[PDB]
Order: C-alpha cells, then sequence, then structure tokens
RNA sequence: CGCUUCUCGGCCUUGUAGUAUCUGUUCAUCAGUUUAAUAUCUGAGUCCUCGAGGACA
RNA sequence: AUGAUGUCAUACUUAUCC
C-alpha cells in the first residue's frame, strides 16, 4: 500500500527489487510496519498482529530503530502518531529485560504526549510510560533519566517532571523517595531543586487521593524550598503544597502543620504571582483547618482577598475565585459578612464579558457563585443576577442561566418573592426565544425552574405555551425540537395544575406533526408525546390511542436514530400500559414490522425492542409470537441474531415457559447449524430469566445439551456450557444434583483448548456446577490432574483447582483425602483420627 | 530423582490405575491415593490431545437434536413446520401445554456422576454384557419362535460353552419365563 | 466483559460511597453484564470517588444519573463481594470511533 | 467484483462444457457469484478453449508493432487480427513493448 | 460425497469437512482425494481385487 | 521413507517384554499391550 | 470360434480483537538444551584428482 | 489413516463501535 511522497526517505529500501540474498533480512522484512502505517484496516490489523508475534524474535533494537524516526517525523498524522504508540505498547507487553538500553531513546518521543491538547493523547502516554516503567528496572528509570534534571531548557524538564510522576504511580512512592528526597536538597543549582518539587505536584495531581501515607515525608522534603532565596522555587513549591492539600481529603492537617506560619508570613509581603500562589495553596488549606484556628487566619486571609479582586491577571482571578469558594463557603463565616463586604465587589468585577467567554473561568465563576448562593440564600445573588439573563450575548446569558439553574435546583424556590419571580419567568422565556446554538443549558434550567416553583407558576402557562406553540412552528430543523423538548420537559407541571384544555392543545397539535420529514424535530415530537403519556393517563388521552397508535405504526421505517428511539420507547408504554385500545390484527403487524428493527447499531434501540416484544407476547400469547421468533433466517453472524434469542427468553417469561419449551427444543432438529446454537443461547438466557423454575425443566433440557454438549462444532460445546452455568446457578439448593452430575460428566473432556470464548466459557461452566454440585465432586475430578508433569494437564487442573479453591476454601477440608507420610515429613493429619 | 513405573506400581495396592505420566509428577504417593478413592472421577483424555476437544467431529453430520414426546405430543412441531414451509397462527390449545408438560411429563434418562462426556461418546453404546440365556426383542422376531431359543437345543448333544463355563439354560440342568432362557 | 476483553477493573478496597451508572448504561451489571435480576447494589471505593470523580459511572465513565447494581447471578456466585470493580483503563474502545 | 477463483473457474468450465454456449443465463444459475454478462465475458476471455495464454513470439510482437502505429485506437480491433484474441493480452504485451524499449 | 446443510451449504461426507460455498464443494472432487483412501475399504469389503 | 511419520506414531523405541518370552518392542504402547497379550499370558502359565 | 445389420425386453433427461473447518502445500550420525512426542545451538587417519572416486595402514 | 506446518477463501463470537 502507498508511499506518500516524503515517506520514500524512510522506506526507500523497500522499493528497490532485490531480493533473496541475515539482519539486513529482518529490517527489510521489518517494513511490515509500512503495512501499518499507510493501508487498508485489515493490512493493519493482520499487520499489527504479525509484528506482535514476531517482537521477541526481531528484538527491541531493529524496531525501535525503525520506528522512532517515524514517530520522530515531522509529517505525521494524528492517527498514524496513535497506531505507533499502539504498536510500542503491544511490543512492550512482551519485552522487559530488553529495553533497557532504549529506554531514554523511547521516553524522549513519548514525554511530548504527556503535555498535549487531545486528552486520549495524554492517557495514552501516561499509560505507555507506566508500561516501560515498570517493564524496566527502577535503577534504569532513575540512572536513565537523571541528566535531563539540569538540562537547559525547561520544556524537557517539565515533560520529565511528569514523567517522574508516572513511574512513580507505577513503582510506588516509597520505593522513589529517596532519589527525590536527594534532589530536593542539591546544592548545586536551582533548576534541579525546580524540577524535584514541580514532580512533588505532578506525582500530587497524578496519584491525588493515594498519596495519603507518605504525604507526611513529602512535606518534609518540600518545606525547606519555601524559604529558598531564588523565587521559582518558593512558588512552585508553595504550589505544591496547594495540589497535595487538594488531594489531601479532609485528614492529615498536622502534617502541612509546620508549613503554615511561614505562608501566612509572606501573604503579607508578596507581590506578584508568588502571592496569589499561596492564596492558593493557603485557599485549599483552610477547609482542612479547625473552625477555631481557622477563624482566626481566615478573618486575616479575607482582607488581603478583599484588596485583591481588583487585578488583571486572569490567573491570578482563578486563584483567588475558587479561594472566595472555600473561605466564604465554610460554616464557620457569617452571612451577614460577606453579604455586605464581598458581593457588591464580587458581582462588580468578577461578573464581566471578560470571563464568561473564556471556559475555566465560566466553570469556576459557576460554582463559587453557586456556594455563594448555598450560605447568603437564595433571593440575594438570583435577584442580582436575573437582570442579566436579557444581556445581549449569548454565551453570558448561557452562563447566569445554568448559575440560576444550579441555585434553584439546591436551595428550592420556596425562598423566592413574587415580583423577581416575574422578573424570573420573563427573563427566562425571553432568553429561550433565542437560541443561536442548540443545548440544554437553557432547557435544563427551565425544566429545573418551574419543577422548582411548583405551582407558583400556574398564572404564567398561557404566556409560556402561547411562546411554545409559535415557537412550535417559526422554524422545524432549528427550534421545533427545540420546543418540542420543552413540552416534553414541562408536561408533570401542565397536567397537576389541572389545565385540561392545555393538554387537548397539546395532544391534537402534537399529534398533528407526527408526519413531519425531518427526523431530528419528529423524534422530539414523539419524545413530547410521550412524556404525555406519563402524565395523562390511557383512557383519558386526547387523542384517543385508536387513533395514535397505528398512525405511529408506519413511522418505524424511519431509520433515524432518535426517531426510531422515542418511537419505539412510545410504543412500549402504550403497548404495555393499556394495550387493550387495538385489536390483535394491528399488533401481529407490528409484530412483523419489529423484527427488523433488530439492525440498530444502537444497543438501547434493541433493548426497548425486546421489552416491548416481550409486553406485545403478554398482550397476545406466546405460541405465534415465538413461533415469528423462530422464523428467524439467522443470517447476520456479528449479532443482529441473539436479540431474537432474548425475545424468545422474555416470550418464555411472560407466559409459563412451562407452556413453551416443547416447540423450541422441536426447532433444535432443524439441520441449519447457527440457529441450532440459537436455541441453545435461548435455552441460556431462559434459564437466566427463570431462575428457580427450573427445578423442573432440567430434565427436559439433559438429553438435549448431550446432544449439544457432545461437540459438532465448538460452538455447541461453549454455548451449551453456558446454559450449564445459568441453570446451575439457578436450580441451586433445591435437590437436581443427579442429572447435573450426569451432565457434568459430558462437559468434562471440553476443559483442554486454547480458544478464548470456549475455555472462559468452561470457566464459568465449572464454576456454576462447582456451587451447585458442591465442591467435593469437582475435586474428586480434579484431584488426579494436579499432579502431571506434562506442561498441560498441571497449567490447567491448577487453574481449575483453583477456581475451587478461593470460594469455597473453608469447605474444602474434609475432601482432601489420606496421604501417607514420607521420611522427612509427616503428611497424615492425625487429629481427624481422634475417637472418643 | 523420579522412581520408575514399575517400583510405583510395586508400592501402591491399586496398580490398576497408575498411568505413565504419573511418573513425572512432584508426589506420586498423594496422585496414587488419591487416584484410588472410592467415589472419585479421572481428568479428562484432553490433556495430552492437541484437538481442543472440539475439533474431532469435522465430518460427522448427525442429527442435530430431537425432540422429546411431550413436545411431539403436543403439535407444535407440525404447526411450527406449516410456518415455516408458508413463510419460505395455529392456536391449537393452552392447556394441552400444560397437561403435556405437567401431567404428560417424562423423566428424561440422566447420568451417573462418574459418567463423564467422552470424545466421541456415540459409536461406544456398550451396555453391562448382554450374555448366554439372554436377548433382546427383536432378534427374537429374526429368529421367529413362539413364546428354548433353538441352538440351545444343540448346547444339548456337543456340551456346556467352553467359553462361559459356569452356564445353566433353560430345561438342560436349568430347571425359564418371559425372554430369559439361561442363567 | 463480552463487549471488551481488554479492559481492567479497580478492584480496590470497598468504601461508603454508592455506585451509580450512567443514561447510556442504565440497567447493565457490572460483573455479569445482564439487564435482569438485580439483587445488591453497587459500592465503589473511596478513591474511586472523590471531587470530579464522585456521581461517575463504573462500566460507562460517564455522568452517572441512577444508582447501578449486581446481577443475581453474580450475587449467587459470589462475585459481588470482590473489590469496586471501577473501569480505570480504556483500550481498544472509543479511539478509533474518535477520528471518524 | 469478478475475482474469477480457480473453484468458480472450473465450474464455468464444466457449465460451458454441459449447458452450452449460447445459453449465458442457464450458466449464470449455477455459481451465485457473478451474473450473465460477467460469466460470458470470463468465458470468452479466459475460459475460452481456444485462448493461446503463453508463447508470446517476436512475430506475434512484430505483427503488433506493425499494427498499432496503422491504427493507435481500437485495440479490440486487432485482437483477433494479431492471433491473441483476449482483448487484455494486446494491451499488456504493447505496455511491455513500450516499458522495454524506453529503459 | 455431496451432502446439503441445514443452513444453506454444503457439506463433504469422504473428505469430512465443510463448504462454504457451491465452488468449494466442486473444487474438492479433483482435490480432496478422498477416494484414493477407500482403497483399505474396498479391500476390507472384498479380500480379491 | 516416512521418518517423520514413524517419530510421531512412536517407531525406533528401545523396549522389551521380559514377561512376554523376552520379546523386544519398537515402541511404549507396544510394550504396554505385549506385556497384556496372548503370548505372555501363555508365556505366565507356563511359569506358573 | 469372430464380426455387421434388424427386432424384443431390463431402463439413467463498513471500522477493530480472536477462532476453524475447506482447498494447494510437504514431513548428515552420536550427546545434551527444549518439546506431550516432535525440531534444534554445539560434535566427527593420510596423500592425489575433479561431497564423490582411487591407493595404503 | 489421524496429526504437522503454511498461501487462501468461508462462517462464528465479543449486547464491540461512529
Amino acid at each position: 500500500p502507498f508511499l506518500k511522497p516524503d515517506d520514500i526517505q524512510y522506506f526507500d529500501k523497500l522499493l528497490v527489487d532485490v531480493d533473496e540474498s541475515e539482519e539486513q533480512k529482518e529490517r527489510k522484512i521489518m517494513k511490515l510496519l509500512l503495512k501499518i502505517k499507510n493501508g487498508t484496516p485489515p493490512m493493519r490489523k493482520a499487520a499489527l498482529r504479525q509484528i506482535t508475534d514476531k517482537a521477541r524474535e526481531f528484538g527491541a533494537g531493529p524496531l525501535f530503530n525503525q520506528i522512532l524516526p517515524l514517530l520522530m517525523s515531522p509529517t505525521l498524522e494524528d492517527q498514524e502518531r496513535h497506531l505507533l504508540v499502539k504498536v510500542i505498547d503491544r511490543i512492550l507487553y512482551k519485552l522487559d529485560d530488553l529495553v533497557r538500553p532504549y529506554v531514554h531513546k523511547i521516553l524522549v518521543v513519548i514525554e511530548p504526549l504527556l503535555i498535549d491538547e487531545d486528552y486520549y493523547a495524554r492517557v495514552e502516554g501516561r499509560e505507555i510510560i507506566s508500561n516501560l516503567a515498570k517493564a524496566a528496572g527502577l535503577a534504569t528509570m532513575i540512572s536513565t533519566m537523571r541528566p535531563d534534571i539540569d538540562n537547559m531548557d525547561e520544556y524537557v524538564r517539565n515533560t520529565t517532571a511528569r514523567a517522574f510522576a508516572v513511574v512513580a504511580s507505577a513503582l510506588g512512592i516509597p520505593s522513589l523517595l529517596p532519589f527525590l528526597k536527594a534532589v530536593c536538597k542539591s546544592k548545586k543549582s536551582w533548576q534541579a531543586r525546580h524540577t524535584g518539587i514541580k514532580i512533588v505536584q505532578q506525582i500530587a495531581i497524578l496519584m491525588g487521593c493515594a498519596i495519603l501515607p507518605h504525604l507526611r515525608s513529602l512535606v518534609e522534603i518540600i518545606e525547606h524550598g519555601l524559604v529558598d532565596e531564588q523565587q521559582k522555587v518558593r512558588t512552585i513549591s508553595a504550589l505544591a503544597i496547594a495540589a497535595l492539600a487538594e488531594a489531601a481529603t479532609p485528614y492529615g492537617i498536622e502534617s502541612f502543620d509546620s508549613v503554615l506560619k511561614p505562608l501566612w508570613k509572606g501573604i503579607r509581603q508578596h507581590r506578584g504571582k508568588g502571592l496569589a500562589a499561596f492564596l492558593k495553596a493557603i485557599g485549599y488549606l483552610i477547609p482542612l483547618m479547625d473552625a477555631e484556628y481557622a477563624n482566626y487566619y481566615t478573618r486575616e486571609v479575607m482582607l488581603i482577598l478583599i484588596r485583591e479582586f481588583q487585578s488583571p491577571d486572569e490567573e491570578m482571578k482563578k486563584i483567588v475565585l475558587k479561594v472566595v469558594k472555600q473561605c466564604c463557603g465554610t460554616d464557620g463565616v457569617e452571612a451577614n459578612y460577606i453579604k455586605t463586604e464581598i458581593l457588591p465587589p464580587f458581582f462588580k468585577h468578577f461578573w464581566q464579558h471578560r470571563m464568561a467567554l473564556d471556559r475555566r473561568n465560566y466553570r469556576q465563576l459557576v460554582d463559587t457563585t453557586v456556594e455563594l448562593a448555598n450560605k447568603v440564600g437564595a433571593a440575594e445573588i438570583i435577584s442580582r443576577i436575573v437582570d442579566d439573563l436579557k444581556d445581549e450575548a449569548e454565551q453570558y446569558r448561557k452562563m447566569v442561566m445554568e448559575t440560576i439553574e444550579k441555585i434553584m435546583g439546591n436551595l428550592g424556590a420556596a425562598d423566592i418573592d413574587h415580583k423577581l419571580e416575574e422578573q424570573l419567568i420573563d427573563g427566562i422565556l425571553y432568553a429561550f426565544q433565542e437560541q443561536t446554538t442548540e443545548d440544554s443549558v437553557m432547557l435544563n434550567g427551565f425544566g429545573t425552574v418551574v419543577n422548582a416553583l411548583g405551582k407558583r407558576v400556574k398564572p404564567y402557562l398561557p404566556q409560556i405555551c402561547g411562546t411554545v406553540l409559535w415557537r412550535l412552528n417559526n422554524k422545524s430543523a432549528k427550534v421545533r425540537q427545540q420546543a418540542a423538548d420543552l413540552i416534553s420537559r414541562t408536561a408533570v407541571v401542565m397536567k397537576t395544575c389541572q389545565e385540561e384544555k392545555l393538554m387537548g392543545h397539546l395532544g391534537v397539535v402534537l399529534y398533528e406533526y407526527l408526519g413531519e420529514e425531518y427526523p431530528e424535530v419528529l423524534g422530539s415530537i414523539l419524545g413530547a408525546l410521550k412524556a404525555i403519556v406519563n402524565v395523562i393517563g390511557m383512557h383519558k388521552m386526547t387523542p384517543p390511542i385508536k387513533d395514535l397508535l397505528p398512525r405511529l405504526t408506519p413511522i418505524l421505517k424511519n431509520r433515524h436514530e432518535k426517531v426510531q428511539e422515542n418511537c419505539i420507547d412510545l410504543v412500549g408504554r402504550i403497548a404495555d400500559r393499556g394495550a387493550e385500545y387495538v385489536s390483535a390484527r394491528e399488533w401481529m403487524r407490528i409484530c412483523f414490522e419489529l423484527l427488523e428493527l433488530l439492525k440498530a447499531h444502537k444497543k438501547a434501540i434493541r433493548r426497548a425492542t425486546v421489552n416491548t416484544f416481550g409486553y406485545i407476547a403478554k398482550a397476545i400469547g406466546p405460541h405465534d409470537v415465538l413461533a415469528t421468533l423462530l422464523n428467524n433466517l439467522k443470517v447476520q453472524e456479528r449479532q443482529n441474531r441473539v436479540c431474537t434469542t432474548v425475545a424468545i427468553a422474555i416470550v418464555a417469561e411472560t407466559c409459563s415457559p412451562f407452556t413453551v419449551l416443547p416447540a423450541l427444543m422441536n426447532e433444535y432438529r432443524v439441520p441449519e447449524l447457527n440457529v441450532q446454537n440459537g436455541v441453545l443461547k435461548s435455552l441460556s438466557f431462559l434459564f437466566e430469566y427463570i431462575g428457580e423454575m427450573g427445578k423442573d425443566y432440567i430434565y427436559a433440557v439433559t438429553p438435549l445439551l448431550e446432544d449439544a454438549l457432545m461437540d459438532r462444532d465448538l460452538v455447541h460445546r461453549q454455548t451449551a456450557s453456558a446454559v450449564v452455568q445459568h441453570m446451575s446457578l439457578g436450580v441451586y439448593g433445591f435437590g437436581c444434583e443427579d442429572s447435573l452430575n450426569h451432565l457434568l460428566n459430558y462437559v468434562w473432556p471440553n476443559v483442554f483448548e486454547t480458544s478464548p470464548h470456549v475455555i472462559q466459557a468452561v470457566m464459568g461452566a465449572l464454576e456454576g456446577l462447582r456451587v451447585a454440585i458442591g465442591p467435593c465432586r469437582m475435586l474428586q475430578y480434579c484431584l488426579q490432574g494436579l499432579f502431571h508433569p506434562a506442561r498441560k494437564v498441571r497449567d490447567v487442573y491448577w487453574k481449575i483447582y483453583n477456581s475451587i479453591y478461593i470460594g469455597s476454601q473453608d469447605a474444602l477440608i474434609a475432601h482432601y483425602p489420606r496421604i501417607y507420610n514420607d521420611d522427612k515429613n509427616t503428611y497424615i493429619r492425625y487429629e481427624l483420627d481422634y475417637i472418643l | 530423582n523420579r522412581f520408575t513405573v514399575a517400583e510405583l506400581k510395586q508400592l501402591v495396592a491399586r496398580p490398576d490405575v497408575v498411568e505413565m505420566h504419573d511418573v513425572t509428577a512432584q508426589d506420586p504417593k498423594l496422585l496414587v491415593h488419591l487416584k484410588a478413592t472410592r467415589n472419585s472421577v479421572p481428568v479428562p483424555r484432553h490433556w495430552c490431545f492437541k484437538r481442543k476437544y472440539l475439533q474431532g467431529k469435522r465430518g460427522i453430520e448427525k442429527p442435530p437434536f430431537e425432540l422429546p414426546d411431550f413436545i411431539k405430543r403436543t403439535g407444535i412441531q407440525e404447526m411450527r413446520e406449516a410456518l415455516q414451509e408458508k413463510e419460505e397462527k395455529i392456536d391449537i390449545d393452552y392447556q394441552k401445554l400444560h397437561d403435556a408438560f405437567f401431567k404428560w411429563q417424562t423423566k428424561p434418562k440422566l447420568t451417573i456422576h462418574g459418567d463423564l462426556y467422552y470424545e466421541g461418546k456415540e459409536f461406544e453404546t456398550r451396555l453391562k454384557e448382554k450374555k448366554p440365556g439372554d436377548l433382546s426383542d427383536e432378534l427374537r422376531i429374526s429368529l421367529g419362535m413362539p413364546v428354548p431359543p433353538p441352538w440351545l437345543i444343540a448346547m444339548q448333544r456337543y456340551g456346556p460353552p467352553p467359553s462361559y463355563p459356569n452356564l445353566k439354560i433353560p430345561g438342560l440342568n436349568s430347571p425359564l419365563y418371559g425372554d430369559v432362557f439361561g442363567t | 466483559a463480552k463487549h471488551h476483553p481488554d479492559l481492567i477493573f479497580c478492584r480496590k478496597q470497598a468504601g461508603v460511597a454508592i455506585g451509580r451508572l450512567c443514561e447510556k448504561c442504565d440497567g447493565k451489571c457490572v460483573i455479569c453484564d445482564s439487564y435482569v435480576r438485580p439483587c445488591t447494589l453497587v459500592r465503589i471505593c473511596d478513591e474511586c470517588n472523590y471531587g470530579s470523580y464522585q456521581g461517575r459511572c463504573v462500566i460507562c465513565g460517564g455522568p452517572g444519573v441512577s444508582d447501578a447494581y449486581y446481577c443475581k447471578e453474580c450475587t449467587i456466585q459470589e462475585k459481588d463481594r470482590d473489590g469496586c470493580p471501577k473501569i480505570v483503563n480504556l483500550g481498544s474502545s472509543k479511539t478509533d470511533l474518535f477520528y471518524e | 467484483g469478478g475475482v474469477w477463483r480457480n473453484t468458480e473457474d472450473e465450474i464455468l468450465k464444466a457449465a460451458v462444457m454441459k449447458y452450452g454456449k449460447n445459453q449465458w443465463s442457464r450458466i449464470a444459475s449455477l455459481l451465485h457469484r457473478k451474473s450473465a454478462k460477467q460469466c460470458k465475458a470470463r468465458w470468452y476471455e479466459w475460459l475460452d478453449p481456444s485462448i493461446k495464454k503463453t508463447e508470446w513470439s517476436r512475430e506475434e510482437e512484430e505483427k503488433l508493432l506493425h499494427l498499432a502505429k496503422l491504427m493507435p485506437t481500437q485495440w479490440r480491433t486487432i485482437a483477433p487480427i494479431i492471433g491473441r484474441t483476449a482483448a487484455q493480452c494486446l494491451e499488456h504485451y504493447e505496455f511491455l513493448l513500450d516499458k522495454a524499449a524506453q529503459r | 460425497y455431496f451432502m446439503k446443510n441445514h443452513l444453506g451449504s454444503y457439506e463433504c461426507k469422504l473428505c469430512l469437512t465443510l463448504h462454504n460455498n457451491e465452488g468449494s464443494y466442486l473444487a474438492h472432487t479433483q482435490g480432496k482425494k478422498h477416494q484414493t483412501n477407500l482403497a483399505r475399504r474396498a479391500a476390507k469389503e472384498a479380500k480379491e481385487a | 521413507i516416512p521418518y517423520w511419520l514413524y517419530k510421531l506414531h512412536g517407531l525406533n523405541i528401545n523396549y522389551n517384554c521380559e514377561i512376554c518370552g523376552n520379546y523386544t518392542y519398537r515402541g511404549p504402547k507396544a510394550f504396554q499391550r505385549h506385556f497384556a497379550e496372548w503370548r505372555h499370558a501363555h508365556g505366565m502359565r507356563c511359569l506358573g
């Protein structure tokens, strides 16, 4: 597969056709890389495996020699990068002692993955450095990575710090401690100590909550940098304290203890970024102190906190913001003091159009404001920010809107007075009437506001729903779906207040849009109908179901991901609840239409589908519909079938399977194999759902499992084995064990194979058989296999014997046989032979 | 460091269960004691095989499965076959299926606790040891004798069989009802 | 599970944080990965639920809405008395789908 | 499509020998992979018993070299005249003669 | 030796293998020489040539 | 020359059964089947 | 004893992970490594001529 | 008459996934 015009430089050796005459042939055959980089997806797959199994063969040297240039390529893609990352992982699951010379030679390319805009790139990078460090040795990593500490560029120092974070997560803090503790005391130059401290931080972020045990030692390291003559070291130091305390869940306060007294002092004398950093640290600290000591100390911090609102620094504003959250979100702080001193400057400087356009500042601002509401109360905050709902820009409106949302979510709408409530509803409608983008914030916002107001909202309905219909035209593509969803979430409120005319409106009006050709709208429409069904009942539906349901029936062709979803859902609600209003003929047509809905690429679609199919199975009764399931061609191998199997299960539940089984068991006869294993699955899920009731049917299924478990082809043994499992859990304790032993006979030979699905299947099988039969019989099959020095039987029988061993280890005692004692050892336990 | 098979068989009290792979274990005495237990089961025969106990039935195309009499006496199989022929409904009864599931319930042929599944387990339909004096019905039909089987007339002349010396067959030294003409 | 075989669980110490399930993974079991017979609720680890890691789904890892529960087949097989089955690793799933 | 596997080629040769030559619909109902026009094209291109699939000589090369200049297009007209009659071996031989004489 | 399956496929009785399509069973005629392995069964059924 | 077939079948293996008239076996399975055979039982009955 | 014709009858018109069965393919001598058994690294009179042949002990 | 490996289709599983 083709070569980009640049990649020639790398792959030129492949171009020449000289062939068939040692190492040069290994580099030459190693161009399978090219097949991984560019080509068809299958070529990438097969190539990837082929190079995985050749790891031990080719060795890490030639590979990395032929890779690292590519992953270093200036023209590298996104995908190609990620794929080469994959091959590096998969080969590094194998090679262990081999990589030692290349470790640095790896990290140099990989460390740039840690600092990246892409998140998935970062989690990948952390993963592969974890695999590398754990793969190599500790001393390998340490002795490797020293010279990058004092490197002139700070880039490598930084990304190297995150590297030490990852490797420290791998091999644990205490192993790597003396290295660090040695580093931060290095007397050569400051840059080192700066690095090592940054390492402390990135360890704090990465490990997070798990820092807890070594917190003391870590602090004892870092403390000496706060007083250092250099500035950076001080700044990054206190920052690292911050990260610690933030991962320091409400405890280890005294471990930070000796750190405080300098910090507070510094709080006085500092100008610039370092100051803000200290404020960050102290900020995360205060929640960890005692409300008495933290009373004083807090009251001291509040002053500077006030004074420093006004700085243009955005780092500043972030810090002091989150600070205000923690300091003023303290239970030991008085409302009125905040109400006077803080709120007016807070809404003055902080609420502006510089903030909201940014992302982090947006969020953090939301949170802090939410908490201030949590203390001073509701009507204050909201009352001050309502007037901004009507502000021009979107993002700002979005901000105050979600703020109001969370506020009225927590505190409740009860505190709100009347006039401010008028400004509320008008604000929310007005903001909702202009929507540049589609998003939930405005909608969830409105819904939460109304559901919180309760029936105080009643005078406002006609304005609401007037807007709802007029908007319900305007633009279908953009706003139809949105006004529809608005109805959906406002259903219950439009119900409990007992406005019936409005339910007539929404009922037939929405009924009319079911002919809408745009799917993304229609979906929202059906959703709205759904929500309306859950408030007003069956027989009171203003569009009587006789009208509605057959009008729904043809829509199932619609392909669309949202239409199919909501549609099938609603057919489910009505098919489950009333179900009498519609004649059976319509129903069976619904069936023959439902059958091909199982091509859905989405799992929830199939979910609702099968459950519905059960409901209508109740509405009619088993035989016909289970026959219509058995009609299935099985045509698709990758699933698309076994959902029908699930329908066979649930159908067998909805009316007693005590009826249904003979039809199925007969339908195993058919020579077509894939449907044979199909009905095997049907038995599996069947027993999984029936549980206890299998105390009878075990016998019926027993000989057929004999026929199936006796192998035509592996899938028979597998699926049948799964059946044995779920049967074995289900029947437990009821006294049927005998036939389960018989079936265990035929289960037992299948123990040996390398196919993952059949071996894990058999494992589940013998586990369920363990609990059902009891360990004694198991162990009596597992004894002789232990001994076997043959590199197979011992592997397996010891795997089994372990599975039997972990559970029920208490009950095994009696069943260990008598084993005679040799020369040096006494192998007879004589306690059991004490006789009265 | 490892004892031979003859020394392990002479030391064991039950040498009819020792195998060739048990000498390569770490403790042959405990393995020989555990293999000679009362209600113990042996390991599967796929410990040394390389077919993974499921690849030997490649060309075998026998009946996929067989329904029981309690399902065949309900008429659901013929209705399902008619529905499959129409596609390529019935509503026969609702209490007859409950009667076939409860009253007309047939207990299936189970197996013993030591009856493990073999590799083939279909061509070795062994059954006790139908010996001298005891035969099956049909072969009576081929023989066609109304209720001795007539070559125990020649077991008069030529003598009692060398193969089963303990023999008695009716009317000769064994002084018989139904099928079984000798013990 | 049956969908992702290369995924590894957390298996950490059990805390007092009750587990939750996302709206896309609602009703699915954690160990058995089934939809029927819920018997025991899911408990999360202490490090697995802290700050932004609280209120997240165990299997899906997205925004959790309803509380997750374990299957009765996994409860009777003593598969629910193990550690916290939080999905930590995420490999060969939702990686190439972001590019398309 | 039209991979033209060997097991499909033997079945197409058996269908051409058993059913006939001027019945393309009868031969396409026993393969389940190609249509009748594709089966007739395969029978006229590779499954024909009179096709000379080998023995490329200098007389045929001189005949094709003294014909591509008189008619530059219409290689299908010179297919039966040159003697190859495969409608693709002539273009392949022309490409080989153009690549070998270029160096 | 050609036998039909219950799912629209062919299965070889003499070769004791599966056939994916109709061309697969039609290509195990010249190949899959199970006919030459029937000489032992022909000698066991009849001792004379 | 079926060298691989004789190696997989277990041919050219040193084995001898002294109970079966001091006969030699070319394999371990052949030595196990020759120890319980007609000639071995006849020699055991003639030995007493 | 052999051959040609004629008659009558017995009668055949998509993106990823993993798995197997089909079909082509074939299975220089000691010692240990390894493997269920298989393969393996290392090991082995003089002269002449082009591994082979001849001569001598 | 199994088994061996290897080019090469074909089905199946993973409730695989936009």
